[PDB]
């Protein structure tokens, strides 16, 4: 019943039944480094989580065909069928458009869909149509409605093309159903309050230290180690974290206490995993189990409530702030709590001051985890750092 | 013209499977296969319907429809947007080199023969389609087209003394 | 609701649906008539015909809710009448400005103003049984904040043309040119 307003972050998912197996494939865009889009596996999120950060778009304007053609020949509105929309990528800030070149030799007549900077022309606009006879043009669209996206320039459908390895959405004449899952309703997002899908870091009340990993001077296996550190790391790329929630809809809502969410490292792209024989480390996406990598924030140390909140399909309630919100990390499996150690012996105390973070039952009643969100500049810099270091490391081995 | 293009592209099955699909390439192979089928009577009815000639006529009719359905001679297309879009759709569906190759086949000039095969009228549809969708405005393109598709046919037409069975 | 039968159908909702259809049609025909300040004979006829049709539909809706029947009140409240009426407000706010710059469209302007009067009396007949905290008032303030721009333009129009009956023939303009039938050089009028 909830309508799709403007200036809201939404997700474009679809269902694909290939090889007698159904799957939910999403629309994603890397933005920096490449132009064409690709697909993301929202389903099968048990061992491999989907990168929801790059599968989020925002609707800028919703004009009719006449208004669009008039503006081309030259507000919180409501999305209607038959209108034309402008899908701006939420992260990169570029705009979704229909490219002109071709990549799939199997479709000698289809075009690609990607991102572009300027909003001129008919390529960056997409007209909306229903996928059922019960809704005609001009009616208001609501959540869960199956939609059909048609290019304004090429007059092609945003089609889900099938391939052995080229699972890439293109602009073909065979239609495909697309579901619109809201993330942030664009409503009054409580300033200073914790929002889902945010990139932030942790601090202490009277220690001025942050949770981080070793820098690039050490190997990747040494960067996998986790500890606390102060100083210039307070403003650093390897000190930021992302709360990747488990839901695919409304994941950018007000995060409340107790709900599970993965902790993603923006620089390395890995998650805080835990195997009981050792402490917590960093491990990649291809084996990230939900139970192993799910965490939560408690407001106390007791175990009064664990399975109390199940699912809220909405924006939620503004509960957790950034400054005056002392959280406590709690795993969904072991239920342990953060503890700071003294791994550096007295022989090397005055050198590199690092106190490893071991998660245990008792802990110390002086943690005082204070949230601190990082500006959009810092987040974009850290993610493009990860992307370019990944591409450059692959290039270095491929050339070597 | 606009609604016909819209309907044809919405239901893409109207085009020939040799031209459209994940199988056949396009008009070149279609025309070659039609020529071999027309010459070989093992792929026909053993006044019967020559399947090769019928395939050729179908493709010629489709191309003539697309050509006459092209927007204009750029009278309104110069300042219109939808005309440019329709022209781009037509160009993207049918490649130019395929059309040039199909034009350059140089049918024989025959004691008469049977005209229930590659009729010379099939080339006129391709010529009209080239003129309307692409046109002749490039010197090297015009010269190469004349060289590959017109001089042999022009010689075949000029090589008549009395046996004129095909006007 | 034809109580006594077994498959009752709502005629009020169907009338609202037809009104919404004719409203979107009028909006599209206007989006076609944007930029060109010329209305031909067909451009006059096709507008007057739809104006008469919309006026008749509005009169039918007024008669549906004219008597204080809370049933039809709530039926119009929980329906798609608000979209039709906000579309009509949006098209009026621009036709009122477009038809006034040039002549040969005074008949179209008069018919449109009549249709607007019938529409406003229709939406006024929804409040004859109003309560200080009724739902119809909430919906009405909703459609007002949803079309504040167009209604502000139309109020500016009405205020601008209502501040003229008193601004001219009360203090000075009546004795500027006392010749006979109104004659003005249009330059003394400007300063006036």
């Amino acid at each position: 019943i909830q309508f799709l307003r403007t200036d809201d972050e939404v997700v474009l998912q679809c269902t694909a039944t290939i090889h007698k197996e159904q799957q939910k494939l999403c629309l994603a865009a890397e933005g920096f480094g490449n132009r064409l889009c690709f697909l993301e596996s929202t389903s099968n999120s048990k061992n491999v989580p989907p990168d929801l950060s790059i599968c989020t778009f925002v609707l800028e304007q919703s004009l009719s065909v006449r208004a669009l053609q008039e503006m081309l020949a030259n507000g919180h509105r409501t999305l209607l069928y038959g209108h034309a929309i402008l899908l701006r990528h939420s992260y990169s800030g570029m705009y979704l458009c229909c490219l002109s070149t071709s990549r799939s030799s199997t479709d000698k007549l289809a075009f690609d869909v990607g991102l572009q900077e300027d909003t001129t022309g008919e390529a960056c606009w997409w007209t909306i149509h229903p996928a059922s006879k019960q809704r005609s043009e001009g009616e208001k669209v609501r959540v869960g409605d199956d939609l059909i996206l048609v290019s304004v320039s090429s007059e092609r459908y945003l089609h889900l093309s099938y391939g052995n390895s080229s699972w890439h959405v293109d602009a073909a004449f065979q239609q495909t159903l697309w579901s619109v899952a809201p993330i942030s309703s664009g409503s009054e997002a409580a300033q200073g309050y914790l929002i889902g899908g945010d990139v932030l870091r942790l601090l202490h009340g009277h220690m001025d230290e942050c949770l981080t990993v070793p820098s690039g001077e050490h190997g990747e296996e040494q960067r996998r180690t986790v500890h606390y550190e102060g100083g210039a790391v307070s403003v650093h790329a390897r000190s930021l974290w992302r709360l990747e929630t488990l839901r695919v809809a409304w994941s950018g809502s007000h995060i409340r206490w107790g709900q599970p969410f993965r902790l993603r490292h923006v620089t390395t792209g890995k998650y805080l995993s835990l195997m009981e024989d050792k402490n917590l480390l960093l491990m990649d996406k291809e084996k990230a189990d939900v139970k192993s990598t799910a965490f939560a924030f408690r407001s106390s140390k007791e175990k009064l409530d664990v399975g109390v909140r199940k699912e809220v399909d909405g924006m939620g309630t503004s509960e957790i702030k950034y400054g005056d919100s002392i959280c406590y990390i709690q795993h969904v499996d072991t239920g342990l709590w953060l503890t700071y150690q003294a791994v550096d012996v007295k022989s090397a105390r005055m050198g590199s001051i690092q106190r490893k973070a071991i998660m245990h039952h008792e802990g110390h009643m002086d943690d005082g985890l204070n949230l601190s969100r990082s500006q959009h500049e810092e987040s974009r810099t850290a993610r493009v750092i990860r992307s370019t270091v990944f591409l450059f490391n692959r290039f270095i081995r491929g050339l070597d | 013209a606009n609604v016909v293009v819209r309907l044809l592209i919405r239901r893409p099955e109207c085009f020939g499977p040799a031209l459209r699909g994940e199988g056949g390439n396009g008009l070149l192979a279609a025309m070659e296969e039609a020529i071999k089928i027309a010459e070989d009577p093992s792929r026909d009815g053993p006044d019967t319907i020559h399947m090769g000639n019928a395939i050729m006529t179908f493709y010629a009719a489709l191309i003539d429809l697309l050509g006459r359905c092209a927007p204009e001679m750029h009278l309104i297309h110069a300042g219109k947007g939808e005309a440019i879009r329709i022209r781009s759709i037509l160009r993207s569906l049918i490649p130019l080199g395929d059309l040039v190759g199909v034009i350059s086949i140089a049918f024989q000039m025959p004691e008469p023969d049977m005209s229930a095969g590659f009729c010379p009228d099939h080339k006129a549809a391709m010529v009209l389609f080239l003129d309307r969708v692409y046109g002749i405005e490039v010197q090297d393109f015009l010269l190469h087209l004349l060289e590959v598709g017109f001089l042999p046919d022009l010689r075949a037409a000029a090589s008549l003394d009395t046996a004129a069975l095909s006007x | 609701t034809q109580t006594g039968n077994n498959t009752t159908v709502n005629i009020i909702i169907s009338t609202v649906d037809y009104l919404l259809r004719v409203q979107e049609s009028i909006s599209d025909f206007y989006w076609y008539y944007s930029g060109k300040d010329i209305i031909d004979e067909q451009g006059q006829r096709n507008f007057s015909k739809a104006i008469q049709v919309a006026k008749q539909v509005f009169n039918t809706l007024t008669e549906y809710i004219q008597g204080p029947c809370t049933g039809n009140q709530q039926s119009l409240a929980h329906s798609r009448l608000w979209d039709a009426v906000v579309g009509f407000l949006h098209v009026f706010a621009h036709m009122q400005m477009k038809l006034s710059q040039d002549s040969s469209q005074i008949e179209l302007l008069k018919e449109l103003m009549d249709l607007q009067k019938d529409m406003v009396v229709m939406l006024l007949s929804m409040l004859e049984g109003n309560v200080v905290n009724g739902t119809i008032g909430k919906q009405m303030v909703d459609m007002l904040v949803e079309s504040s721009n167009n209604v502000e333009m139309i109020l500016k129009f009405f205020d601008m043309f209502l501040k003229l009956k008193d601004l001219t023939s009360s203090d000075t303009f009546k004795e500027y040119d006392p010749d006979g039938k109104g004659v003005i050089s249009k330059r003394d009028f400007h300063k006036a």
